[PDB]
């Protein structure tokens, strides 16, 4: 209706459904198979909306496709278009084998190499210097929200409280101090949410600030409180999360300079050779 | 989940 400007109509017979593989907010999630127009064949990642659904579930639905389709890179979530000339109405992304990255690394406790979480890292900065390129803001960067594939690539998904930067409830560990404040959400918020993922990421899938109340999240860190190096850390990349949660938003690196720096650590690894009693469990600066 | 709240 209004997602025909960014995404392709997709005929339903060239998708087979192979198995429910989840339970998304407006219908189950399946993986299955796409026959493209060349008729090479591809996986796919397959969310259906739920039968009975009101108006107001299929406007979100499909406005959360509607933003994906103007994204076209490597780092985000690929959509192949949708189905809303027949029922179920669907939205068809590509296959992401490893699913969530938190969940991935839960799995997987120091496991990888600094050097393949640095990948995952740079790829995730690298799609975000993109949207950001666009002119939207994510404001759900998680890593609950990057999709990680059979290679380690990791992606951009869940555009449901992402809007484009022009004149209800939050992700409060994710969240800058300012946008916790007074809803000032640029770019820079979403570069506070990426170094919340970069110690994610470090400490494979811990919860950022643990079961701590959400009034203290807010408190501590409005108070200078940061979060600790994950066990093993790299001084630089702990160095980066420091430099991500910078209480003035103005100081804080852009999503390019983000990408340049872990590039440089990919370059020279023995960078990160250099390796991290405090009075309180979260560290204060 | 207690990941997304609103403030009180």
């Amino acid at each position: 209706q209004t997602v025909h400007e960014f995404a392709k109509e997709l005929d339903a017979t060239n998708i087979s459904i192979d198995k429910v593989v989840g339970a998304g907010e407006f219908g189950e999630v399946c993986s299955g198979r796409l026959k493209l127009p060349s008729k090479k064949e591809i996986s796919v990642a397959i969310k259906t909306l739920k039968v009975g659904y009101t108006e107001k579930q299929r406007r979100d639905f499909l406005g959360e496709a509607s933003i994906m389709g103007q994204f076209d890179h490597p780092n985000i979530i690929r959509l192949e278009g949708v189905v809303t000339k027949s029922k179920p109405v669907m939205i068809v992304t590509e296959y992401m084998e490893n699913g969530s990255l938190d969940s991935f690394l839960r799995k997987h406790d120091a496991q990888f190499t600094v050097i393949q979480l640095v990948g995952m890292l740079r790829g995730i900065a690298s799609g975000m210097k993109y949207l950001s390129d666009m002119g939207y803001v994510h404001r759900d960067l998680a890593a609950r929200n990057i999709l990680i594939n059979s290679n380690l690539v990791c992606k951009v998904s869940d555009f449901g409280l992402s809007r484009v930067l022009e004149d209800g409830k939050i992700p409060i560990r994710w969240t800058s101090p300012e946008a916790i404040a007074y809803r000032k959400f640029t770019s820079a918020s979403d570069v506070w949410s990426y170094g919340i993922v970069l110690w994610e990421v470090m400490s494979y899938g811990e919860r950022p600030y643990w079961e701590m109340s959400n009034q203290d999240v807010i408190k501590a860190v409005d108070e200078g409180y940061r979060l600790p190096p994950p066990m093993d850390c790299p001084a630089a990349l702990y160095q980066l999360m420091l430099d991500c949660w910078q209480k003035d938003r103005n100081n804080r690196p852009k999503f390019e300079q983000i990408v340049s720096i872990l590039d440089k650590l990919i370059r020279n690894p023995g960078s990160l050779k250099i390796i991290t009693a405090r009075p309180s469990n979260l560290l204060l600066d | 989940w207690d990941n997304y709240e609103f403030i009180w």
